[PDB]
RNA sequence: UGAGAAAAGCCUUCUCUAGCGAUC
RNA sequence: AAAAAAAAAAAAAAAAAAAAAA
């Protein structure tokens, strides 16, 4: 796993302004949902083969 | 006759085109007027034009001339506009008229020789 | 997928039929005594123009002398001469390629192995030689066909 | 089988001579190579004789005569001087070669190995040919290619719309081009004279009174009575003295006065452009669509016809569509632009847009296809637009 | 809907040469303009960041619809002189000039005087089009303008197609030249069956020294048209 | 004549000139062309593709080529005039950086007195505003050029020390600026 | 080496030299939308993709407006974006249906997951 | 698959086209 | 197929990344 890492080697994280997560959140939604779209579609076409 | 009309039919060829357009007014398969010949042109659902030498400005008329080379479509002129105007079932002179494409239409054998017929004026 | 075919049917070819003649069929035809054109007629009702290619017409010729009155017979002037490009003589190929390409055709053979073959394509007919007449046999137009 | 072969190309008229060639098997693999490659070609085939075209006008009198299959005398002045006088003649057309054995002697033969040897010469001709004419081969095609193709459908060059295209764009650009430059002149006038913005509410005006008075020191007695002449009233040059005497402007540098005094006459200069560039658009248009400009104006009609792209453009559109080309700067609901006598009420608005737009359609299509344009039926639409805008307004 | 105007979309090539995929919600096929800023026939066309492409409708073009039917060669690409057949007005000439580039040439042919005065308007704009107003039967009579060309596009439609391609393919057509024709079933033979048509063109074709190798139908945009395309005169391999 | 000259001054002068192809064979160029490329251009008269233009055609072009040498001379004048002021006001700054770059400096920062507030690393990268945003928020590396590489120095240096003549031109460049901008002499010794 | 390193850099001669465009986060953003163009909209079916990564040489561009199709074609300067990603932010149809096949998905994993 | 696999620089052996050459 | 590790996202999912079985 590795996760530590010493206080003074950290560094701080990236804050993103709102309209980038708004871009950010509507790609990762629409990536799950076209995943889901062709797993159901692949089982399909194995269950016709 | 001015010579921009070049497709006048005879006497005989007359009689059959006029007959064929009382025919297919009463199939609902023909469009009336300069304006409405120019759309069935653009949408591609026309067999052929049949337009009236004497309207006065003849060029009101001649940008379908132009239309119909490019989609291949024949057209021929006729004498008279108010005998088209009797023929299209309308109490108007007209001086343009489509008739349109119908599937399985039993008018397909007379507008097979029609178009036939046009195409021979041509040579 | 060709357009002519409402799936297993072939509905461009016509009353006027093009029919591809093997050089087996024009053998049989003429020791059964059968007339070419005109037995066709009687099976189909129709009017038939047989076509031969060049690649049969060789295979006449390299019989010999013996077999010269079929060699006369496929010169006709009512048939129709079709040529073909292809390197060699062997017509079996020849046919099956034409056959495949264009789908209007109904082909006219006795051989066995050929009619094999041509069965495995959809919507070509075959007509072969049933006791004294002309038989067809994936034609759904059959009419005046042997009845049995 | 030695023979000779007339070539004949957009630059001018050839001679060549065959020495030797395999004939039957000619159109075969192998011996193709004969008159592809370049090198086997020179062997076999030389140019004997050339006779270049002196200029254009020359060149279509010969492809005139070419397509009629007459032999022109420029071509026989060729076969005379060459051709010893028991000869073969290769020619491409049957017709020509008749007309030449009825002219001259010689025996003409227009196929079997010729064919072939025509599209050799045709494959290899910049190469024989290459040096012997100043203008070049591939020039001479493309040349020539117009000129008889507007001999046969007989093309007017003065009915040509591309002017009217350009014309408009470029005062699109030179309005917004001087209302910017416009603009700034008055800033740099301002620190010196401030009041003046206020009188003057024309920029283009502001420009020549900026050239007129240097300085606000100086208008006074003469000068005054000048300013009365550019000013459309006499009332407000007085103002402007009385203004110029009271001023909380600031006074100006000597090199800075220089500058603004060549910057605000550069404006005026482009102004006086952009007027004559409206003239020259108003008399394009009586040549090119009389009809249309009589009916809606100069300057509306080219605007169609720059929304169509073009006059043939505007004439295939049905009715419809022509009112939609002005929908956006509404060309056809706004009228005073188009001036016509009598005023639209606004529950009739659309209508009349409607019916001036079936009009401009059938107006543009006698301007396509007259042989001759003429204005006397734009004038007659007109008439009856102005009659049915009455007709609405008094109700008879 | 479709592709209205100002909506962001890509243009990624063609497999073949010149010819333009114009990615987005929908996809049209666009070539690149040759004439910035004009519309010979109204179609839609994408500015791109100096660079232009026009939209190619395949209803109003014979060759639009075989490229989008998948038809696998052309030989249309840049560079290339091009003889057409039946230029008519010229719709699909404006996109056949657009593939060939300044290097290439297009001889536009066309009979008729009324389309061929928009042909002269059309090769003002475009300097590599070259207007030839003559009859296509008789080839000898323009036998002047014309030098040898790489590709013969036929679109005559006409009883007499092959007989009107094999004269001008014998006069002009390079050897190792291709030709592409477009069929339709209904002008060479009513009476006849549409696909016993087909068969008998590619018959009279090979009895010309022609050498067909493909064909296809136009069957979503056009029905009874078939697409051929080969080789006249080929190299030996 | 397109293609061959280039030299869009010397272009509208010979339309200006000369009107039409004919006019080209009897008049001369020597004044506006070189007598070589006046042959070539002379050569070209006889063999062109062009279509005849109308008289009315030809008066337009004629005087949109007017308008052309017009607002080109006045242009040069504007220059000169530019170069005239930046020398009386801020004259350090012209002998230094050069007429434009000094100009652009102070358009950039809107007045003399606010580009004297700031120090020299701003002042280097000032036209590089684009780049420094997208690195700091990125955690990239920072731009070093700016408006600066307009500069005569930077344009002279070679590309592997165009980093180094950056700062160095920036950090004496503001010992221009504030001399000017708060000086009550007009001298361009420090300057040079 | 170094001149085939040249001839990469562009298309070729065959697509009148079109660049490779340098690769941003915003460009890769479009890409990726545009391959899962299937899921937008429930009533429309798409092709299979030509090819499984993103293409190498490829322009970005916006439609001209044209004179004759104000009403027919033509989106309000307001609705006008500069971004595929921002023109899929903007319109209800798409967030509505997104949204409600997302909240399944979720919903029924969590039925499974538990 | 098993002179293991992966990467950089130098010689050797050869393959294709495209002009060029045949005009005395 | 599967046990992992590194990122983001939503109230867990998603892209890459290794090993092991087959
Ligand atoms: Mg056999
Ligand atoms: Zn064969």
């Amino acid at each position: 796993k590795a996760g530590k890492v010493p206080k003074d080697r950290r560094r701080p994280a990236v804050i993103r302004e709102p309209h980038e997560r708004k871009i950010l959140a509507l790609l990762d939604a629409l990536s799950t949902v076209h995943s889901q779209k062709m797993k159901k579609a692949k089982e399909q076409r194995h269950l016709h083969n | 006759v001015n010579p921009k009309a070049y497709p006048l039919a005879d006497a005989h060829l007359t009689k059959k085109l006029l007959d064929l357009v009382q025919q297919s007014c009463n199939y609902k398969q023909l469009r009336k007027g300069a304006n409405e010949a120019t759309k069935t042109l653009n949408r591609g659902i026309s067999e052929f034009i049949v337009m009236a030498a004497d309207a006065e400005p003849l060029e009101i008329i001649l940008h379908l001339p132009l239309l119909c080379e490019d989609k291949n479509v024949p057209y021929v002129f006729v004498r008279s506009k108010q005998a088209l105007g009797r023929a299209c079932g309308v109490s108007r002179p007209v001086i343009a008229c489509s008739v349109t494409i119908k599937e399985g239409s039993q008018l397909k054998q007379q507008i097979q020789s029609i178009q036939q017929s046009i195409e021979r004026l041509l040579v | 997928h060709p357009s002519c075919l409402f799936f297993q049917y072939n509905t461009q070819l016509g009353p006027p039929y093009h029919i591809l003649v093997d050089t087996n069929f024009i053998n049989f035809s003429i020791k059964a005594k059968l007339d070419l054109v005109q037995s066709m007629m009687d099976c189909l009702y129709a009017k038939c123009i047989p076509c031969i290619t060049d690649c049969v017409m060789a295979e006449i010729e390299k019989l010999g002398q013996k077999y010269r009155v079929a060699l006369r017979i496929a010169k006709d002037p009512r048939f129709e001469r079709l040529p073909c490009t292809h390197k060699g003589t062997y017509a079996d190929d020849c046919l099956v390629q034409r056959v495949t390409q264009h789908k209007c055709y109904i082909v006219a053979t006795v051989d066995r192995d050929l009619k094999r073959r041509i069965r495995k394509i959809p919507g070509v007919p075959i007509m072969y030689i049933s006791n004294h007449r002309y038989n067809i046999e994936r034609m759904p137009d059959d009419y005046g066909a042997p009845r049995f | 089988v030695l023979l000779h072969v007339l070539f004949e190309h957009a630059v001018g008229y050839a001679l060549l001579a065959l020495k030797e060639v395999e004939e039957i098997s000619l159109l075969q693999p192998q011996v193709e190579e004969s008159v592809l490659n370049l090198g086997k070609f020179h062997s076999i085939v030389r140019l004997v004789a050339f006779c270049p075209f002196a200029s254009s006008q020359v060149a279509l009198e010969n492809a005139n005569a070419v397509s009629e299959g007459v032999v022109h005398e420029d071509l026989r002045l060729l076969l005379e001087t060459h051709l010893p006088s028991k000869v073969l003649l290769g020619v491409g057309d049957p017709k020509i070669g008749a007309a030449i054995q009825e002219e001259l002697g010689y025996n003409c033969q227009t196929g079997g190995v010729i064919a072939e040897i025509l599209r050799g010469v045709r494959l290899h001709f910049h190469n024989l040919v290459k040096g012997l004419t100043d203008l070049s081969a591939c020039k001479a095609q493309l040349g020539l290619g117009h000129s008889y193709s507007r001999a046969k459908v007989k093309f007017n060059v003065n009915r040509v719309d591309n002017m009217i295209i350009q014309s408009i764009s470029l005062l699109d650009q030179l309005d917004k081009d001087i209302n910017t430059f416009s603009m700034r002149v008055r800033e740099w006038y301002g620190y010196h004279f401030p009041e003046l913005v206020k009188i003057i509410n024309d920029n283009a005006t502001y420009c020549r009174l900026a050239q007129f008075i240097g300085n606000r020191r100086e208008l006074n007695e003469d000068k005054l009575e000048k300013l009365e002449e550019l000013t459309m009233d006499g009332a407000k040059a007085k103002a402007i003295l009385d203004a110029s005497r009271s001023s909380m402007g600031m006074d100006i540098s000597a090199i800075d006065l220089i500058n603004i005094e060549s910057f605000s006459s550069r404006v005026v200069s482009l102004s006086e452009y952009r007027q004559s560039l409206h003239t020259y658009l108003r008399s394009k248009m009586s040549q090119v669509a009389p009809s249309l400009s009589a009916l809606i104006g100069e300057a509306v009609g080219a605007r169609l016809i720059a929304h169509a792209g073009s006059l043939t453009n505007l004439a295939k559109y049905p009715a419809s569509t022509v009112q939609i080309l002005g929908a956006e700067k509404a060309l056809f609901r706004a009228l005073k632009h188009s001036t016509f006598i009598g005023r639209a009420a606004a529950k009739n608005k659309g209508r009349i847009s409607r019916y001036l737009a079936n009009k401009c359609s059938i107006a543009s299509r006698i301007d396509c296809f007259s042989e001759v344009p003429t204005s006397v039926f734009g004038e007659k639409l007109r008439e009856q637009v102005e009659e049915r805008l009455s007709f609405y307004e008094t109700g008879e | 809907r479709g592709n209205q105007s100002g909506k962001n979309v890509m243009v990624e090539p063609h497999r073949h040469e010149g010819v333009f995929i114009c990615r987005g919600k929908e996809d049209a096929l666009v070539t690149k303009n040759l004439v910035p800023g004009e519309s010979v026939y109204g179609e839609k066309r994408v500015s791109i960041s100096k660079i232009e492409y026009r939209a190619w409708n395949p209803f109003r073009s014979k060759l639009a619809a075989a490229i989008l039917g998948g038809v696998d060669q052309i030989h249309i690409k840049p560079g290339a002189k091009v003889l057409y057949l039946g230029a008519a007005s010229g719709t699909t000439v404006s996109h056949v000039s657009d593939i060939v580039g300044p290097d290439g040439l297009v001889y536009a042919v066309e009979f008729s005087h009324r389309s061929g005065r928009d042909l002269i308007n059309l090769a003002k704009k475009r300097t590599n089009i070259i207007p030839v107003i003559e009859d296509a039967r008789h080839p000898h009579k323009y036998r002047m303008l014309i030098a040898m060309v790489d590709v013969i596009f036929a679109d005559v439609a006409q009883p007499d197609q092959t007989r009107i391609v094999a004269l001008n393919a014998h006069t002009f057509l390079r050897n190792g030249g291709h030709f592409v024709i477009s069929i339709k079933a209904n002008c060479i033979d009513s009476t006849a069956s549409a696909e016993a048509v087909f068969a008998s063109e590619v018959k009279k074709m090979q009895q010309e020294n022609m050498k067909p190798q493909e064909q296809l139908t136009l069957e979503p945009y056009e029905r009874d048209h078939a697409v051929v395309v080969g080789v006249y005169r080929p190299p030996p391999k | 004549l397109g293609k061959i000259i280039s030299d869009n001054l010397t272009y509208c002068k010979c339309l200006q000139k000369v009107g039409d192809r004919k006019n080209y064979a009897s008049a001369k160029l020597s004044e506006l062309l070189p007598e070589e490329v006046e042959a070539e251009v002379k050569a070209a008269a006889e063999i062109s593709m062009g279509t005849e233009v109308s008289e009315e055609d030809i008066c337009n072009i004629l005087h949109l080529c007017t308008q052309v040498i017009e607002i080109s001379e006045y242009r040069t004048q504007l220059y000169e005039y530019l170069q005239n002021r930046m020398m009386a006001i801020a004259p350090n700054v012209t002998v230094m950086v050069g007429e434009l770059v000094g100009a652009r400096l102070i358009a950039h920062a809107g007045s003399l007195l606010n580009l004297a507030k700031h120090a020299a690393s701003t002042v280097q990268i000032l036209g590089a505003e684009k780049a420094l945003f997208r690195a700091l928020k990125s955690r990239r590396d920072t731009p070093k050029y700016g408006l600066i590489y307009h500069a005569s120095l930077v344009g002279q240096t070679s590309p592997k020390h165009k980093g180094k003549i950056s700062r160095m031109l920036a950090a004496k460049t503001v010992l221009a600026i504030r001399y000017d901008a708060f000086g009550e002499d007009s001298s361009s010794a420090m300057g040079v | 080496k170094k001149r085939r390193k040249e001839r990469q850099k562009t298309a070729g001669d065959g697509w009148f030299g079109m660049k490779a465009p340098e690769m941003t986060n915003e460009l890769k953003n479009d890409l990726k939308a545009l391959k899962m163009r299937a899921s937008m909209d429930p009533k429309r079916f798409y092709k299979k993709n030509d090819r499984d990564g993103f293409p190498k040489y490829f322009q970005i561009g916006t439609i001209v407006d044209n004179p004759a199709d104000f009403y027919h074609s033509r989106i309000p300067k307001k609705q006008r974006k500069r971004t595929i990603v921002e023109e899929l932010l903007a319109d209800s149809e798409f967030r509505r249906y997104n949204r409600r096949k997302y909240s399944e998905i979720m919903a029924e994993k969590a039925a499974n997951a538990a």
